[PDB]
C-alpha cells in the first residue's frame, strides 16, 4: 500500500517515462500523420509579394 | 562512446539473479541520464543473433527527400489591363510554409546541407485549344540583388545571376544550391532579434537569408489565357545535424513564428495532446472474445 | 550494501531497498536431482522459466488483534499458473522455493514479524482427541490463521522457532525478508497433493504500532519455485 | 557518377554509421554502473 | 520522455503527465493501466520513441519504461509493473497479471 | 524390414507391423529454433516429454459414402494435455509433428486412402462469394469432412494434391501411414491460436468395399508435437 | 541429392534383362515416393547425348516478367458537381484481381522478391481536340499513413512518402519496390484469421500488407474532359519459392478468398474437371485412314 | 549495368541452375532401390 504519516500529503504522483533500447529499429518511411494543414500559413502568401 | 554501428544489438542468454547489493532494475531519473537497466538484467533471455539494419533512420535518409518547398500559380495571357502576377513572380525563399518538411526539419536545431531544387511545371487552359510548350526561365536573385519588375523587364538579361531556362515538355528543371550560410550551419531555431535596433523580426537568423527565386514565361502572350503552375523541390543532401527538439504538436499557425492555438479539441488540443479515455484504468480497444 | 536486492527468476524480478541480508535454509542452495538419487525411471519434465517464477499471493491485513498467518507449500501453489498445470497433470513433483516477504510502513510505526520456513509442520488441533481433518490443513492460496502462534499450534514453542530457517522484518530496520528453501523431503520426489513439504509461518510477535493516521497495512507474499522436475505424465488430477 | 567540377553536386553520402548516443543519454559527469545503484 | 498516462476529461496541460497514487483499503488493488498502441492516439503517442517512430511503418525491439515516484521522504510503498504478452483482454486483477 | 515400424516419443509407443516405409516432408527433420532464426529474447520453455508425444483424436467411420476428413494443426491439439495448457499460457508457439493415420480391415477388403498434409491449406467457400467463417475453419479435435474433396474445397484439385507430402493406406498393402513435419512457416514462431501451419487430410479416393459381412472400419489419427517451444509466458486465454 | 543441372539428362544404352529378384518396373505408389523406374530398365535404349537446355524452366524465368495488377479509368474534368474518381484514384494494393498472375504465384506457397512496377498512363477526349500532355503523381501510401481526400489536398506534398511525377508522352514510369513482408516470405496463402478477436478477416496473411497506391494528374482541369487510365505492372525479380501447390482448377470468384463454383459443365465444372468422351475406350481424335 | 546504391533494384538473378527434385519425389525415409522391390 501507499502508507503516508499525517503531515505528508496523502496523495502522490508517479511519473512514467518510455523509450527504445539499442535492440530496437525502424523501416519503411512514412509521412507522419501528427501534422498537416488546410489553409495556407499566415504570410506565406506574402513571400510572392 | 563513439562506434560504428550497422546493425542492432543482439541479444545474450540471461541466468537466474540474486546478488545482494545488485539492483539493475533501480534507477535515478533526476540525472537527467536515461535508464541504463538491460533485458538481461530485466528478465531471462535467450541469446539472439540480430540482423536488423539501422540504415533507415540515418539522418541522410531520414531527411533527403524532396519536398515540395512553394507553389505558385499565374496567369499567362494579356495583362495590359490586370490589377496580378502579371507573366511572371517573384517568391523570397523559405522553408515554413508547407508543413511536412517544417516539422521535419524542425527536429534539430542546426543543420547543415546542400539543397538539390527541381522544378515542375504545370499548364491548363483557362476557361480547350491544346496546351503549349512554353520556355520559363528561373532566375536565383541573391539578397540585394535588383528583383524584375516586369516580364520583359532587363533584369532577365541575367549577365551575372544563375538562370535555367526550361520546357515545360522536358523533365523538371534540377539544379544544386551549395550549403551557403554565412555561419557553418543553418539556425533552425533562432532565439534573436534580426537588427541592432529594436524593431528588427525575431525568430528568423539573418545569416540564413537566401534570396529570391524569380520565374517568367519566357514567350510572349498568346491570344488565349492559361494558368500555370509552378512547384518548387527542395531536397537536403550532405547533411549535418545537431541538437535534437521535442516535435511540433500544435498545428502551425504562420511562417513567422512558432505562434500555437492548437485544435478546439484533443487530440493536439492546448490543454490536451493525446486524445481522452474514460480512466486511466481503461483499455481502449481491449480483446475480448 | 546488504540492505538493497534485486530476484531474477524467468520473466519475473523483484527489487527491495530495505531487505536484511537473505536466508539459504540450513546453508542449502535447490539442486535438481541427480541421477545417484533418482528413482523413477521416466525422462522428467523440467519447464524452467514457465513454473520458476515468482507468484504473488492475495495479501493479508496487518491488524492489531492478528495471531499471524500461514501458507503450505506446494499447497499454497498447486493451482497456479504453469507450475499448477504441472503439478494437476504429473504424479510426481519436486522443487525448492524462494519466498519474499513484504511489509511497508512508515517511519513512525513499529512491529516485528517472525518470517519462519517450518519444515513438516504437522498441525494439532486444540482441546480435542481428533486429529485435523482435510479442510483444516489443506488451505490453498489464502493459506490460515494461526489458532494459537505462542505454541505454533502444535503444542512446542514459539521462541524456540528461531531454530528454523527465518527472517525478522522489524519496521524500524527492514520491510522485507527473503528465504531460500532447499528440497526438504525423506524421498527425492512426492505426490504434490497429499504433502507439504514446508509452511510459511508470519507470526507478529510485537504488533503494529503508531500515533499517526491509520493507513492499511498488508503484508505480501511472493513465492518463486526452484528447479521443478515432473514425472508421472497422465491426466489432469484438477 | 558524377562529371561536375564542384563537390557539394554530388549524390547523397548515406555511409554514415557513427553513432553515439550516450552524450544524449547519459550526459552525466560520472557514468552510471550496472552492478551499483545510481545515487 | 514522459508517457500522457492521465489522458482523461478533467486532467488539463500538465496533468496528462501525472497519475496520483492514494492509500488504499483494499489489498491488491489495480491503479492504472497503458495502451502500448503507438499508432493509435494513446499515452505513448507524444514521446520521443512516439513522433520518430510514426515516420515509419514497422517497428522491433524491446522498450523500456521507467516510473519516478515523486511522493515526500517519509512516504512508503510497493508497486507491481505487469506486461502482458498478446491474446487475451488486458488484466484487471494482480492474480492475472503476476503471471 | 520397411513394412515394420516403432515410433516412441516420451510415455507414448506406436508399432505397426504394415507400414509403407514413412514420409519426412520435403526431406526435413523437426528441429528447435537456432540463435540466428530466433526473434523473440524471453528465453523459452521447452517441456519436452510432456509436449512432445502421441496424442490419439476420437476415431471416424469409414463408410461408403464417405468424403473424406480434416484435421488442422495446432488447431486439433490446443486443448489437449500438457501441449494444450502451454499454448493456453503462451502467446508464441512453434513444433514439429509426427502424424500416424491407422486403419485396418481384412484381407477381402478393398480401399485406398490418400493420407496428405497440406501446407497452409486456407479454404474456399462453395458457390458463394463470402469467406469462410470462424466456426467453418476452427473445428478442434474433432476436425472437419470435405464438401468437395475433388477440388480439395479450394478450388484446385485432389489429382495434383500428391505434391504435398503424403503416404497411400490401400488395404491390399498397408494399414497405415506416417508424415514428418517440420515447422512449416514464414516466421520462426507463431500464435496458436489464430494460424494453422499444417492440415491433415485424408480422403477415399478408392471406396471401402468387400463382400464378407459388414464390420465398422474406423480410422484413427495420432498427433506427436516435436520440438515444442513456448514464449510470451502470461495467464491462460482458455 | 542437390546438384546443378543445366541440360537433360543423357540416356545410356541398354542390353536384354533377365534376372531373378530384381524388377525395377515394380514399384510402391503408397509409400508417397515416385517411381523410380528409369528408360533403360523398362525398354532398350541406345545411347543418347542429351543437349537439350533447362533454363526457361528456372522459377526467376517462369515468375519474373510484367504482369498487370491494377487498371482504372477516371475522369479527367471539373469535378465540382459529381458524386466518383475526381482527378485521382486510391488503389489498395494486392495480386489477386488478374487471373493469369494470380494463378502463377498461386503454384507457390511461400514466395519472397522484389517488384519491378511498371506504371502505363493512355487519355482519350470525352464524347476531338488533340491529346493533352498531362503529369501524374503516384504516391506510395504505408499502412497507417493518411491517404489524399482530394486532388489538391496538402498530403500530396509528400515530405516522406515515396512519390513519382510523370509524363504521359514520356516512357513508362518505372520503381523497383524491395521484398518489404515483415517475415522472410510473403504468404501466397494463409490457412488463419488476421486479427485477436474472432471478427477478423480469414485468409489473409497481416504481414503481407503493403499499403495504398495514390495517384492524381497533377494539372488543373481542363475546359473539357478526358478520360484517363492507369495500368500497373508488377515483375517479380531475386525470387525464392518454397512448397509447389495444386494449380487453381475452378473459375475465381473473389478477390478476398478461395471461394468455388465452377464452369455449368466441363470442363472446369466442379463435378468434371475435364471434358468426358463417350467411354474408356473412346480415343477422341484417332487417326483413321 | 546497375548504378543504383541498393542491391535490391537490380536486374534479375537468372543462374541459379541448384535442383534437388528429390524432397518431392522422394521424400521417404529409406531411400529407394532400382536393383531390389520397393516393399
Ligand atoms: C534559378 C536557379 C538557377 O537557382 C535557384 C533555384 C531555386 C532556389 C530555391 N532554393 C531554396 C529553396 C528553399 C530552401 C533553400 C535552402 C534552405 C533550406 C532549408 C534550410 C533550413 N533549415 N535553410 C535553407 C537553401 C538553399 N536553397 C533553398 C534557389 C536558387
Ligand atoms: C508510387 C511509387 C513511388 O511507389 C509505389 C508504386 C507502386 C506500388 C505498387 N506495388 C505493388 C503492387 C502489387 C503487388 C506488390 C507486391 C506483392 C506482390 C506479390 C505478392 C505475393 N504473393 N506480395 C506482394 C509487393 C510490393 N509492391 C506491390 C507501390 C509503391
Amino acid at each position: 500500500n501507499l502508507i503516508v504519516p499525517s503531515e505528508s500529503s496523502d496523495t502522490c504522483s508517479l511519473i512514467g517515462f518510455i523509450a527504445a533500447k539499442d535492440d530496437f529499429s525502424l523501416r519503411l518511411m512514412r509521412d507522419s500523420p501528427d501534422i498537416g494543414q488546410l489553409d495556407h500559413l499566415h504570410a506565406a502568401e506574402a513571400a510572392y509579394q | 562512446i563513439e562506434s560504428i554501428i550497422k546493425t542492432a544489438t543482439d541479444t545474450v542468454k540471461s541466468e537466474i539473479n540474486a546478488e545482494l547489493g545488485v539492483v539493475p532494475s533501480l534507477n535515478a531519473v533526476e540525472t537527467g541520464a536515461t535508464s541504463n537497466t538491460e533485458p538481461e538484467e530485466a528478465i531471462q533471455t535467450r541469446t539472439v543473433i540480430n540482423q536488423h539494419g539501422v540504415s533507415e533512420t540515418l539522418v541522410e535518409n531520414f531527411l533527403s527527400r524532396a519536398a515540395l518547398v512553394s507553389k505558385r500559380s499565374f496567369e499567362y495571357k494579356d495583362h495590359t489591363s490586370s490589377t496580378a502576377d502579371k507573366n511572371f513572380f517573384k517568391w523570397t525563399i523559405n522553408t515554413r510554409s508547407f508543413v511536412q518538411l517544417r516539422r521535419k526539419l524542425e527536429l534539430f536545431t542546426y543543420l547543415r546541407f546542400d539543397a538539390e531544387i527541381t522544378i515542375l511545371t504545370t499548364v491548363a487552359v483557362n476557361g480547350y485549344v491544346g496546351l503549349p510548350d512554353l520556355t520559363l526561365q528561373a532566375m536565383f536573385v541573391p539578397t540585394g540583388a535588383l528583383t524584375p519588375e516586369k516580364q520583359d523587364s532587363f533584369h532577365w538579361q541575367s549577365g551575372s545571376n544563375a538562370s535555367v531556362f526550361f520546357k515545360i515538355s522536358d523533365p523538371p528543371a534540377r539544379i544544386t544550391i551549395p550549403f551557403m550560410c554565412i555561419n557553418s550551419a543553418y539556425s533552425v531555431f533562432y532565439d534573436g532579434f534580426a537588427g541592432f535596433e529594436k524593431n528588427g523580426l525575431y525568430g528568423i537568423n539573418p545569416a540564413d537569408t537566401i534570396g529570391n527565386l524569380c520565374v517568367r514565361i519566357v514567350n510572349e502572350h498568346q491570344p488565349v489565357g492559361f494558368t500555370v503552375t509552378v512547384r518548387v523541390y527542395m531536397k537536403p543532401k550532405h547533411i549535418k545535424a545537431w541538437a535534437p527538439r521535442p516535435p511540433r504538436t500544435l498545428p502551425y499557425m504562420s511562417i513567422a513564428n512558432a505562434n500555437y492555438k492548437g485544435k478546439e479539441r484533443a487530440p493536439n488540443a492546448l490543454s490536451a495532446i493525446i486524445g481522452n479515455r474514460d480512466s486511466v484504468k481503461t483499455m481502449p480497444h481491449n480483446i475480448v472474445n | 550494501s546488504d540492505r538493497v536486492l534485486q530476484l531474477k527468476l524467468g520473466n519475473s524480478a523483484i527489487v527491495t531497498q530495505e531487505a536484511a541480508n537473505y536466508c539459504c535454509a540450513y546453508g542449502e542452495w535447490p539442486n535438481y536431482l541427480p541421477d545417484h538419487e533418482a528413482v523413477a525411471i521416466d525422462k522428467p519434465t523440467q519447464p524452467e522459466t514457465a513454473t520458476d517464477r515468482f507468484y504473488t499471493l492475495k495479501s493479508v491485513k496487518w491488524e492489531t488483534g492478528s495471531t499471524g498467518w500461514w501458507w503450505k507449500l506446494p499447497d499454497a501453489l498447486n493451482n497456479i499458473g504453469m507450475f499448477g498445470q504441472n503439478v494437476q497433470h504429473h504424479y510426481l513433483y519436486r522443487s525448492g522455493f524462494l519466498i519474499h516477504v513484504q511489509c511497508n510502513a512508515t517511519k513512525f510505526h513499529q512491529g516485528a514479524l517472525l518470517v519462519v520456513a517450518i519444515p513438516e509442520h504437522q498441525r494439532g488441533a486444540h482441546n480435542t482427541n481428533t486429529s485435523p481433518g482435510f479442510d483444516d490443513i489443506m488451505k490453498g492460496e489464502e493459506g490460515g490463521t494461526f489458532n494459537h502462534p505462542y505454541v505454533l499450534d502444535d503444542g512446542t514453542s514459539l521462541a524456540c522457532a528461531t531454530i528454523f530457517p527465518h527472517q525478522w522484518i522489524n519496521l524500524r530496520t527492514n520491510n522485507s525478508a527473503t528465504i531460500v528453501l532447499p528440497w526438504m523431503n525423506a524421498a527425492p520426489m512426492d505426490f504434490p497433493l497429499r504433502h507439504n513439504q514446508w509452511t510459511l509461518a508470519i507470526i507478529p510477535v510485537v504488533p503494529l504500532g503508531t500515533r499517526t493516521t491509520s493507513s492499511m497495512v498488508p503484508i505480501t507474499v511472493s513465492i518463486a519455485p526452484m528447479c521443478c522436475e515432473f514425472n508421472g505424465l497422465r491426466h489432469a488430477i484438477t | 557518377i558524377n562529371f561536375y567540377k564542384d563537390s557539394y553536386a554530388a549524390s547523397a553520402s548515406k555511409q554514415d554509421f557513427s553513432q553515439d548516443p550516450s552524450k544524449f543519454t547519459e550526459p552525466v559527469v560520472e557514468g552510471l554502473k550496472a552492478g551499483a545503484p545510481v545515487l | 520522455s514522459m508517457m500522457e498516462i492521465n489522458n482523461t476529461e478533467s486532467a488539463v496541460g500538465m496533468e496528462r503527465l501525472k497519475v496520483d497514487i492514494s492509500a488504499l483499503t483494499d489489498v491488491d488493488q489495480l491503479l492504472f493501466n497503458i495502451p502500448l498502441d503507438i499508432q493509435l492516439d494513446g499515452p505513448l503517442r507524444n514521446t520521443l520513441v512516439g513522433n520518430i517512430s510514426r515516420y515509419y511503418t514497422h517497428w522491433s525491439g524491446s522498450l523500456e519504461m521507467t516510473f519516478m515516484f515523486c511522493g515526500s521522504f517519509m512516504a512508503a510503498g510497493k508497486l507491481i509493473l505487469c506486461y502482458t504478452p498478446p491474446g487475451g483482454s488486458c488484466p484487471t486483477t494482480r492474480e492475472t497479471a503476476m503471471l
